[PDB]
């Protein structure tokens, strides 16, 4: 939370307490809590993360695995010609 | 002499025959229908609007092909067609086919139409 | 659960047997053997009368069905023909068939 919001890192160990700057860009990738129930239960807490991290992150993608056929064939020729 | 004749087997890979030689075997029964389709297959290649098996069209969902296969039937209204890669229900709903020799079941024919996997019913334009 | 990683698993066995053959290409017949081996590993992973008469469906088959209809278009041959998407008949076939009724 401190890294992502104040853009600073304060290290206070027994040697010397200091304060510096890091304004990094961060990308994370997590799974749902259990299984593929990403839209089934409730939109809230499918992750079981702290509440402040929701407002800390900018975009939250929810990716399904929707099964169809046009899509199925296109995935097939993409990965298949990918191997060649 | 029918009882004393030879035996030659077709190979789709080499497109040639081999030196083959009481009751027969099951493997023979299976390879029976396979040999007819492959002989007809080579006959189609000699007559040069393409060739594609049934699983490829059911593998797709949109369209448009003149499929080759055996007019069998499994259930009521369930007129199936069969090649060595799958089955597909065929329909003749409002079809004006040609004035063929004799369209009969148990015959390898050619029918044009679309798959339309929504109802999963292949349609026929004309039986030839 | 099927993903495209399952296709990724199917496709690599082909080259493994190809590595046995030591040949640089792949073939049609050399690859389709893998379909049998993979299908064996995942099918074990996946796996009006009837409906309003017996929801469970048990005991209401051809003996009882022949009785009910008997008590006028049903013929034993016609029975097995017309009878053959109520999944109850599928399951009954798997069980009730050798059960006799």
């Amino acid at each position: 939370h401190e890294v992502m919001e104040q853009q600073t890192v304060t290290i206070a160990k027994a040697g010397i307490h200091t304060t510096l700057n890091a304004r990094c860009s961060v990308i994370a990738a997590a799974n749902p809590v259990f299984g593929q129930y990403d839209v089934n239960r409730d939109p809230h807490q499918n992750i079981a993360l702290p509440d402040s991290l929701l407002s800390r992150f900018d975009l939250l993608f929810v990716v399904t695995d929707d099964i169809n056929e046009i899509r199925d064939r296109s995935i097939s020729e993409h990965v298949l010609r990918t191997h060649r | 002499n029918a009882s004393q004749q030879q035996r030659f087997s077709y190979n789709p890979h080499k497109m040639q025959f081999i030196f083959v030689p009481f009751l027969p075997d099951i493997e023979d029964k299976v390879q029976m229908f396979l040999t007819r389709y492959y002989l007809t297959n080579d006959r189609v290649m000699r007559n040069e609007n393409s060739i594609t098996p049934i699983k490829n069209l059911l593998g797709r969902d949109a369209q448009n092909f003149l499929l080759l296969g055996l007019l069998n039937k499994n259930f009521k209204g369930n007129w199936s067609l069969e090649d060595p890669s799958g089955s597909v229900e065929i329909d003749i709903s409002q079809t004006i086919p040609t004035q063929g020799h004799y369209y009969v079941p148990g015959c390898m024919v050619l029918v044009e139409g679309i798959y339309y996997s929504v109802g999963n019913k292949f349609h026929v334009t004309s039986m030839t | 659960p099927i993903t495209i990683r399952q296709l990724e698993a199917i496709i690599r066995i082909t080259e493994s047997l190809a590595k046995l053959e030591l040949s640089p290409i792949a073939q049609e017949r050399h690859v389709d053997e893998a379909i049998r081996l993979f299908q064996a590993s995942t099918m074990d992973a996946a796996s009006q009368e009837l409906k309003r008469r017996l929801p469970i469906g048990w005991s209401t088959s051809y003996q009882t069905l022949r009785r009910e209809f008997v008590d006028h278009r049903f013929s034993q041959l016609a029975l097995d023909k017309a009878l053959y998407e109520t999944i109850q008949l599928r399951h009954q076939g798997q069980n009730i068939y050798r059960s006799g009724v």
